[PDB]
């Protein structure tokens, strides 16, 4: 039987500060016991300030980053580029994961 | 599927299929709504020329869409029927997923909503149907009387009326209406309804039916006799 | 839910239906009306799978109301109950069946008489003088078959109402909080406040 | 009357009046025209250069289909844009199936049906172009123009558009002093002097000379354009033969 | 493309006649004559063959048409239509009766739905009505034999006797003089055979009348033995032979 | 007026748009005829090439339906083209759904019902071509079968069509009435050829090269069209007697 | 006339008039010029207010950071086609990771006006269109009509009183070409040409609506006193 | 007859053009925008003295920062202004935010030529949408049935308009407070109405940053109907 | 494109009429009188077919008179093609009532039924509306025996007595005359065919060209009895009624 899911391991950690955040993740990417990459980028710049990751079974991870990028960019063109907040990502976020509320991201995110 | 555009604007800014509707609600017979202090009463005429007409089996004007709420029309009357049973079961999904029967406004907003929609909407006529909607929102005594026509456009009334001859029918209710007092009882309001449908029906006999709608979802038709004794009365306060 | 019981006496149908609503663990109310009035002269009591039951009952009770509307007129119970077996009976071949259980009782006021119907899930429809669904006809109708008589009243059927309750409350293992019964006759529908 | 302002309709002698002004559209375009050598084919197009700001060589006329097969046309240009979209869809879903690339006559018919069909309801327009097409398959080299009606045949030589009368009195002169056959190189050659003269019907505006080929020997059996060089080459030959 | 014409192409006239109904009507009555009489013990349908062409070969076009093996069809009118409708004809006698009932309709019946197809016609969207009258001949075992006619309005009547078509009213009144209750089928045959030949200019013969009849059941021609209850189709298409045999008793 | 634009009743009971497409039929200027021998259908067709610039083996109006059947138009070549991919198409259809070679009455038969639904469904236009199907059947022997714009199909000893189909018509019609067959009474079709041509030049009153005919026969199995040179060796024939 | 009811009609001279009127109301529209060196490609637009409390409608629309607009004609049929090519920038940028080359876009926009102009219950667009960008072959400018007619220009110019600037560009041709690494003298050349199609009116800081897009420069729009320095 | 998706000879759309005609036959409607807040007034006009004036509604809220007034076939404007309160709606449960005015108002425009043979025809009613938000602080815009919307200071629409929007023209600037703005629009209201203005004919609302959307009461504008009258005959 | 061949069936008039609705009904007043009589025990239906032949089979045939139900009768008036299938589609939904509430349909709610799909047909679809005017004669335990019409703009209305088709007008005015409401079935029918007998085209009027129907609690006790008179019984009742 065919399972659409797999364990890319990795782990992320957010810090809030006063007046700064830091968003930090280990670069290994993994299958069982084998190594696939030392490096394999993890934590994104998603434009407006905000840094994203989706940490989990890479493929659902890489697919809601780039959906959250690109919702970005139509965020600029539907409302006279005006940026983002990351309350307002928060909220876009939710709708984009619950969408697949029957066949999950199989990811724990954190911007 | 049938999508032909058939209500559209004309170079002078009308759309022509909506104002045909109103010349078909123009035909109709006549219908008028008062409001009394503590009632509502729709009045109709019944055109007599249909005699041997089963009255106890043939439709009636005045039509409950629910037990609060009542409806009265002028023109077509195949078109009239495809709105009352729209709205009564709107007034039953209310009831269903709000847990409480419609205000009238809302009725009336509902039916002004499908006709409206009958007028930009491909392969389909507006209604040829303007209608009356009268009765009490729930737990209210305030009385409640609307009007809606072919467009959509809807609002309220102290007292109205619609269809052929209603022309006169209003220029008597403008004179006589008082909007400081007024009909304070059921028999004042019954009085002023009837005495507005003899400005234009004929004789008094079976061309007048009257309905009245009282609080807490009491409604009653009035028969023959009772309304002939209105009629009576009227002519002989007349004769002075 | 639980336990919902019926009995058609003389000149009236009595219906007794239990008070509590379980969640597994705890009895989350105690006062719980397992009933609809669908017309005047015709009430319908239910049990069966949770949220199902009070959404197949309300959408009974909606399109009775809207048949009343119509034609100003009260359909009798049979047709009443025949409305409530097609639709029970067209749920059960569904993607996902209605899983409830109902008693109609309802006074024919053209023929006087009234009438109790026993409906389940699967659009089984019987007209029975006393009726029952679930377990509790497994407690009760040995006492109901002794004891009951056409002609009796409707204080006596009360009586043999309260020692089929008192019989459930002995040997049923749930705590089912008692009854509310309610009386259809040609006078409509009335709740005994006081069992 | 009335016949023919309807598609479809049939007038009094049996003539699609609508199709025939579809004709008019394409009489009213550029030149373009195709030559049948001795193991493939060569098409050229006249450009009509309206103002000095158009860039050079920029907007490219002839399309390819698949691989091997080449279109020109001549009338609306998006009409012809159209048809070779959807060209490419048949051919691509013959290669699907049936793994060979589609043959010549094979996609003739394709483009030939979807044109017809433009011609059956009054729900759409006929095609205002007729496109000059061939290239290369396992039977040789075939050249196919195809008009609004649908209807479509086999040629040695082909043209189309504003200068077509000129173009083909050119043409058969070539198909009678060559009854042996052309050469890919030559066809190139006489493919510019054809559209250079056919040019005098356009006379008003100066224009740019686009060729392409598919040949078995030169271009092993690919659609390929003709650039630099053999372009230039190809000009010169011409305005020598003007002059 | 998608069919765009969703509405009715047949309306009424300030009038209140329906135009192009009426206008399948004239093409029928430019059609060729065809006739049915119903017998005591049978029904005869029967037309004229008109070749269009000495080199066509007449035999493989069929105006007489079996439907089931107890009902039989024949027409005047547009033949294209016909052919058409007696494909429909056909299949609707199996998927509204026979695969319902293991039966097959009887003869009103089948007449209701080609009735129907041909109603559909005249107010369905993007459609002209059928240029064809029917004229359907058959037996069931309740209704005995039945004769029935059917315009492109769709309304259809039954008939003892009745022609259609070119010569249709000078038939009818021959046919009025002939008909009585009491008539074999021979007799029915043989006023057939003299009601044609009013109505037909040139070769009058076997191979350019085309005549069949609904009978008897004909056990020779059911294709096997073995049931009793069985006992082949009452529908008999006349060979040309056996329409010259007649000829001679004229 | 637009009675006369779809296909809806005009006040006499015709069919306008119908009796154009007959007219449109006889666009092309070409002549076809088809005769039946004893074991083959043999079908001729004028073939003419207006243009020095043409591939004259493109230019074709007899169709290569099924391994069977044959069929010629006379009409426009984009409805005829039409006609033919459709034909192919429901003859393999046939095949595949009924395990048997489609017949040829039985396709006429089929394309007729597709033509007569252009006739009555107002969208559709009728196609301006009149098909002419040829085979040796299985059941029937050899087979000729003629459809119109009208819906219409019949079978035929022989036939003609085109702008001069009456006189090769009647041509054909005197010869049957002296045989008392309905047939060539002819062993091969070669001869069946022959008899074909040389009445079309009897009929027309004009003399053939190898270009100007186009030839297809049907036998027992197959269908197939002749070369010029097959067709050349046919007019020495009729020439050296 | 008789041929000009709808979009699938050609008239007896092969014209299609429907598409016709449309190429009118963009003669109606408002000036707007494009132009081009081999680094950079420049919008200047014109823009239309209703009156003196009105605002001045927008002109230029942004496709992607390497690809814009200016329009001239029925604004809502700009919007729908902008809409698209954000569409198709986008689905060649998440599928391929490719920025979509400016003339495959024109290509793209000629297709999707085509099928309203073949067609029987729709109408063609009634819009004009400017498409500037920056690709892996350099600096580009597309003409848009809603015939469906796409081409790949120097410079431009559409909308009421455009020929006066595309005379001018077609004699600055040889100077404006060369202005290579010098955004602003690019600019000052559309500004110049945009002026050749002024009367009575003259430039302001509300009026004016200039966008460009270049080799190290993504596709920016400027408004307000942000082109007073052009003025 | 000729599609309904035709375009004139002059490069119009028939349909278009000729809806422009049905709303100079509505109501008047006004709009003033200022730092302090967006005003919006409009005429009644009842047909009868026995109509409830009170039942006429043509001001509405779309959200608590976006109001909306209109003028034409106002039995269309019940769709309009159904996706725009969805709109708003929704946007705030995708975003967590309020959502820009000009936004709102591209929304609602998007629906304008989506007819055709879909809608069987154009809307016969022109909006006036005013409100706040933090970008672009107080805004009104005017959406039009050709799917145009154009930001104003000031506007008027309806069959008083040319003569309003004029007046507007002369009483507008960039200093004007919010009392200054509503005794504007009445004053202006009054000029073009046929029946004598009162609190009865006449309707008033604004959109503030703090206090959001409101329609006045009667008694409020019978007030502001009174310093009218005094200040006017104050010179 | 196809704009151009539409008819618009279901638009109004300037004066507000539906010109189809009109049209039809026009088609409708040359067709054959149909004539209902409700009386205190019973209701009649009497119908005239048109100019018939005698080579036409009556006794299997046909036009005028159709049973819904058991206990419900329709008289037509228009094109019986288009009536047909209506007739069928009110069979079917008296047959989905009884078998959803295991009660026989009343007879306006059958009626309201038919009327509303008539409806339907003038106001979306862009098809010609159905060129029928149906008689109802029907019982059920609510309102006892009753009468109603419905015609092409799917308008109904309740009798005591009615007529449809040809000469209504000349019809209507002799029911009203005559009829009165103590009458009984035996009078109805008298009175019925003594209508027609006056207001027909024919010359003379026989029952080769009358179709006739009584619904009568002339059922053995507490149960309706529907009668479709064979062509002998219509001519029996026309020597005792003492027209022949
Ligand atoms: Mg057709």
């Amino acid at each position: 039987q065919f399972n659409p899911y797999g364990d890319n391991g990795g782990t992320i950690l957010g810090i809030a500060g006063e007046d700064f955040a830091v968003l930090a993740g280990d670069t290994r990417n993994i299958t069982d016991y084998s190594i696939n990459s030392r490096y394999e980028p993890k934590v994104f710049d998603c434009g407006d300030n905000i840094v994203m990751s989706a940490n989990g079974f890479a493929a659902d991870g890489d697919a809601l980053v780039k959906r959250f990028k690109n919702s970005v960019k139509w965020y600029h063109f539907d409302h006279n580029d005006k940026k983002l907040s990351i309350n307002s990502a928060a909220r876009n976020i939710q709708h984009l994961l619950y969408g697949k509320r029957f066949f999950p991201y199989y990811v724990h995110t954190i911007i | 599927g049938y999508d032909r555009a058939l209500s559209i604007f004309s170079p002078d800014g009308h759309i022509f299929q909506v104002e045909y509707a109103l010349e078909a609600v123009k035909r109709g017979t006549c219908a008028v709504g008062v409001k009394g202090k503590n009632c509502v009463v729709l009045g109709c005429e019944r055109r007599s020329t249909l005699k041997l007409q089963d009255t106890r089996i043939t439709p009636s004007k005045v039509s409950k869409i629910d037990s609060h709420v009542v409806l009265s029309f002028s023109g077509l009357n195949a078109d009239s029927r495809i709105l009352i049973e729209k709205a009564r079961v709107e007034a039953q999904s209310h009831r269903l997923t709000l847990e409480d029967p419609v205000t009238v406004e809302y009725l009336t907003r509902y039916v002004a909503g499908v006709q409206q929609r009958y007028t930009q909407s491909g392969g389909v006529r507006p209604f040829g149907v303007s209608t009356l909607i009268a009765g009490f929102d729930p737990r209210d005594d305030e009385p409640k009387l609307y009007q809606t026509e072919p467009s959509g456009i809807y609002s309220s009334w102290s007292a109205q009326t619609i269809g052929r001859n209603s022309k006169t029918v209003r220029e008597f209710l403008e004179k006589n209406y008082d909007r400081k007092e007024p009909p304070a009882t059921v028999e004042e309001c019954v009085k002023l309804t009837v005495r507005s449908l003899l400005e234009v029906v004929q004789t008094g006999a079976k061309n007048i039916e009257i309905t009245v709608v009282k609080p807490d979802s009491d409604i009653v038709a009035l028969s023959s006799e009772e309304i002939n004794q209105y009629v009576t009365q009227i002519e002989q306060e007349k004769q002075e | 839910m639980d336990i919902i019981l019926g009995i058609r006496v003389q000149d009236s149908v009595i219906l007794a239906s239990s008070k509590a609503v379980t969640r597994g663990i705890s009895v989350l109310k105690d006062s719980d009306d397992k009933t609809r009035q669908l017309s005047p002269h015709t009430l319908m009591s239910f049990a069966g799978e949770a949220g199902d039951t009070v959404q197949f009952a309300e959408y009974i009770q909606a399109n009775i109301q809207l048949y009343s509307i119509r034609e100003d007129y009260e359909l009798s119970p049979q047709a009443v109950s025949s409305f409530v077996r097609q639709e029970l009976a067209k749920s059960i071949r569904s993607r996902r069946p209605y899983q409830v259980n109902v008693l109609i009782g309802g006074y024919d006021k053209k023929k006087n008489k009234p009438e109790l119907y026993q409906i389940d899930y699967l659009g089984t429809k019987v007209e029975l003088p006393y009726g029952a669904h679930g377990y509790s006809g497994f407690y009760t109708f040995s006492l109901l078959d002794h004891h009951y008589r056409p002609d009796m009243t409707t204080e006596e059927g009360l009586d043999l109402l309260k020692l089929c309750v008192q019989e459930l409350e002995k040997r049923m293992p749930m705590d089912f909080k008692g009854v509310i019964v309610k009386i259809v006759d040609k006078d409509g529908i009335r709740q005994v406040d006081d069992f | 009357t009335g016949y023919d302002l309807s598609n479809s309709v049939f007038s009094p002698d049996g003539r699609n009046f609508q199709v025939e002004y579809a004709v008019k559209a394409v009489e009213n375009g550029t030149t373009s025209i195709g030559i049948k050598c001795n193991d493939g084919v060569v098409f050229a197009v006249e450009k009509l250069i309206t103002s000095k700001l158009l860039v050079p060589q920029k907007n490219v006329k002839i399309q390819v289909v698949d691989r091997h097969i080449g279109c020109v046309y001549s009338g609306l240009i998006p009409d012809g844009r159209h048809l070779v979209n959807r060209g490419r869809e048949e051919a691509a879903s013959f290669k699907k199936l049936y793994k060979t690339p589609i043959p010549i006559p094979a996609f003739a018919d394709r483009l030939g049906q979807y044109v017809q069909a433009h011609t059956l309801y009054n729900s759409v327009r006929p095609f205002g172009v007729s496109t000059i097409f061939g290239g290369v398959d396992k039977n040789g080299a075939h050249l196919y123009m195809l008009e609004p009606s649908g209807s479509y045949w086999g040629y040695k030589g082909a043209a189309t558009g504003k200068g077509r009368q000129s173009a083909k009195a050119e043409l058969e002169k070539l198909v009678d002093h060559h009854p042996e056959g052309l050469s890919a190189r030559e066809a190139v050659k006489q493919a510019a002097k054809i559209i250079y003269l056919a040019h005098e019907d356009n006379k008003e505006k100066d224009f740019e000379l686009e060729i392409s080929w598919c040949s078995l020997s030169e271009t092993n059996g690919l659609h390929k354009f003709v650039k630099g060089d053999l372009l230039q080459e190809a000009i010169d030959f011409a305005q020598k033969e003007i002059n | 493309m998608t069919d765009r014409y969703s509405f009715s192409l047949t309306t009424f006239s300030p009038s209140g006649k329906l135009g192009q109904i009426d206008y399948a009507l004239t093409a029928v009555k430019q059609g060729v004559t065809s006739l049915g009489i119903k017998a005591t013990n049978g029904v005869v349908i029967a037309t004229e063959k008109k070749s269009s062409s000495p080199l066509a070969m007449s035999e493989t076009l069929s105006k007489v048409s079996l439907l089931t093996p107890d009902i039989g069809a024949v027409y005047s009118g547009m033949g294209p239509d016909y052919r058409v409708l007696v494909d429909k004809s056909r299949k609707v006698a199996h998927t509204s009766y026979k695969r319902i009932y293991g039966e097959y309709p009887p003869t009103k019946l089948l007449v209701s739905e080609v009735a129907k197809i041909m109603q559909e016609a005249t107010q369905s969207g993007g459609v002209r009505p059928f240029g064809v009258s029917l004229l359907i001949a058959g037996h069931d075992e309740f209704n005995g034999f039945s004769l029935y006619q059917v315009d492109p309005s769709g309304s259809y009547f039954p008939w003892k006797a009745t022609a259609i078509g070119k010569g249709s009213v000078a038939a009818k009144t021959f046919l009025e003089k002939r008909w009585n209750d009491e008539l074999e089928l021979e007799d029915a045959i043989h006023i057939a055979l003299l009601t044609l030949k009013e109505s037909v200019e040139g070769e009058f013969n076997g191979d350019t009348i085309e005549l069949a009849i609904i009978g008897d059941e004909n056990p020779d021609l059911l294709g096997y033995t073995g049931i009793p209850t069985d006992k082949g189709p009452r529908f008999r298409k006349l060979t040309s032979q056996e329409i010259n045999d007649r000829l001679e008793a004229l | 007026g637009y009675d006369r634009h779809i296909t809806i009743f005009s006040p006499e009971g015709r069919l306008y748009q119908v009796e154009y497409a007959f007219k449109a039929t006889n666009q092309t200027n070409i002549n076809s005829l088809a005769v039946r021998g004893k074991d083959c259908t043999v079908v001729i067709s004028q073939k003419k090439v207006p243009d020095k610039l043409l591939d004259p083996t493109t230019v074709s109006y007899i169709f290569c339906i099924s391994r069977t059947i044959g069929m010629v138009v006379n009409g426009p070549i984009p409805d005829a083209r039409n006609a033919a991919l459709r034909a192919k198409a429901e003859a393999a259809e046939f095949r595949y759904k009924y395990g048997y070679d489609m017949p040829c009455d039985v396709l006429a038969k089929r394309m007729a019902n597709l033509s007569q639904i252009y006739t009555q469904r107002a969208y559709m236009r009728p196609l301006g071509v009149i098909l002419t199907f040829v085979s040796v059947d299985e059941e029937l022997g050899p087979s000729i079968y003629k459809t119109d714009p009208a819906g219409y199909y019949v079978g035929y000893k022989a036939t003609a069509t085109g702008p001069k189909q009456q006189e090769i018509t009647t041509n054909l019609e005197n010869h049957f009435k002296k045989s008392k067959i309905d047939h060539i009474n002819e062993e091969s079709w070669e001869k069946v050829v022959e008899f074909a041509i040389t009445h079309m030049i009897d009929a027309l009153g004009t003399e053939f090269s190898k270009n100007d005919l186009e030839v297809g026969v049907a036998t027992k199995d197959k269908f197939f069209t002749l070369s010029a040179e097959n067709i050349e060796e046919r007019l020495v024939a009729i020439a050296e007697q | 006339n008789n041929y000009d009811g709808d979009t699938v009609t050609f008239s007896p001279t092969g014209r299609l008039f429907q598409v016709e009127y449309a190429l009118e109301a963009i003669k109606q529209g408002s000036v707007t010029v494009g132009l081009r060196s081999n680094t950079h490609a420049v919008l200047v637009a014109l823009k239309r207010n209703a009156d003196e409390l009105s605002s001045y409608q927008k002109k230029i629309i942004k496709c992607d950071e390497h690809m814009g607009l200016s329009l001239a004609g029925l604004a809502p049929d700009a919007r729908v086609l902008s809409n698209y090519l954000r569409q198709q920038c986008n689905y060649s940028s998440l599928v391929f990771n490719r920025k979509l080359a400016v003339e495959r876009a024109g290509h793209l926009l000629c297709d999707k006006a085509q099928k309203n102009t073949q067609s029987y219950g729709g109408r063609p667009y009634g819009v004009g269109l400017l498409i500037i960008g920056y690709d892996k072959s350099g600096a580009h400018l597309l003409e848009f009509q809603p015939s469906g007619n796409v081409t790949e220009l120097y410079g431009t110019a559409i909308g009421a009183r455009s020929q006066g600037a595309k005379t001018y560009l077609e004699r600055t041709l040889d100077t404006f070409i060369k202005i290579d690494g010098n955004p602003d003298e690019l600019i000052k050349a559309g500004v110049e040409a945009i002026s050749q199609s002024l009367r009575d009116e003259s430039l302001t800081v509300d009026n004016l609506s200039i966008a460009i897009v270049g080799k190290d420069t993504p596709f920016t729009i400027y408004d307000g006193e942000a082109v007073a320095k052009y003025i | 007859d000729r599609g309904v998706s035709t375009f004139s000879p002059e490069g119009r759309l028939f349909q278009v053009e000729y809806s422009l005609e049905a709303i100079k036959l509505g109501s008047t409607a006004i709009g003033i925008a200022t730092k302090e807040g967006v005003v919006l007034g409009v005429e009644k006009r009842a047909t009868s003295p026995l109509l409830e004036s009170d039942s006429i509604e043509k001001i509405v809220e779309i959200d608590r920062h976006i109001g909306c007034a209109m003028s034409g076939l106002t039995a269309d404007a019940r769709s309009m202004i159904e996706h725009a309160r969805t709109a708003a709606v929704t946007h705030n449960l995708y975003y967590d935010e309020d959502i820009n005015v000009e936004s709102l108002t591209q929304s609602v425009c998007d629906l304008a030529l989506r007819f055709g043979e879909l809608m069987s025809r154009p809307f016969g009613v022109a909006l006036l949408i005013a409100g706040h938000d933090a970008d672009d602080g107080y805004q009104l815009f005017h959406a039009e049935p050709s799917g145009t919307f154009y930001r104003y200071n000031a506007k008027a629409i309806g069959s008083g308009s040319e003569g309003a929007q004029a007046e507007l023209l002369n009483e507008w600037h960039s200093s004007l407070t919010l009392k200054e703005a509503e005794l504007l629009v009445l004053k202006i209201l009054k000029q073009v109405m046929e029946e004598k203005l009162d609190e009865n004919n006449a309707q008033l609302s604004c959109i503030t940053k703090q206090d959001g959307f409101k329609i006045y009461d009667n008694e409020k504008t019978a007030e502001l109907i009174k310093e009218l009258k005094e200040k006017e005959a104050a010179e | 494109g196809s704009r151009r061949y539409d008819s618009r069936t279901t638009i109004f008039s300037p004066e507000g009429r539906l010109y189809q609705v009109e049209y039809a009904l026009e088609s409708i007043s040359h067709a054959g009188t149909a004539i209902g009589i409700m009386a205190s025990d019973g209701i009649v239906l009497a119908a005239e077919r048109k100019v018939t032949s005698t080579l036409l089979e009556q006794d299997t045939s046909t036009e005028k008179l159709y049973k819904l139900n058991d206990k419900i009768a329709v008289a037509v008036a228009g094109l019986t093609a288009d009536a047909e299938i209506l007739i069928n589609t009110a069979r079917i939904h008296a047959q989905n009532y009884l078998k959803t509430y295991n009660e026989d349909i009343p007879v306006e709610i059958l009626v309201r039924r038919l009327s509303d799909i008539k409806q339907g047909y003038t106001q979306h679809g862009g098809l010609r509306p159905f060129g029928v005017s149906f008689i109802y004669a029907g019982y059920d335990d609510r309102y006892g025996y009753q009468l109603y019409t419905s015609n092409p703009s799917g308008n109904y209305t309740g009798w005591k007595a009615i007529s449809v088709g040809a000469n209504t007008s000349a019809a209507q005015t002799l029911l009203q005359m005559d009829y009165k409401d103590d009458m009984k079935v035996d009078d109805a029918i008298e009175l019925a065919l003594k209508t027609l007998s006056k207001t027909t085209d024919s010359s003379a009027l026989t029952y080769d060209r009358l179709e006739f129907a009584t619904i009568r609690k002339g059922a053995n006790d507490g149960e309706v009895y529907q009668k479709i008179f064979k062509p002998q019984e219509i001519k029996d009742i026309l020597v005792k009624t003492g027209i022949t």
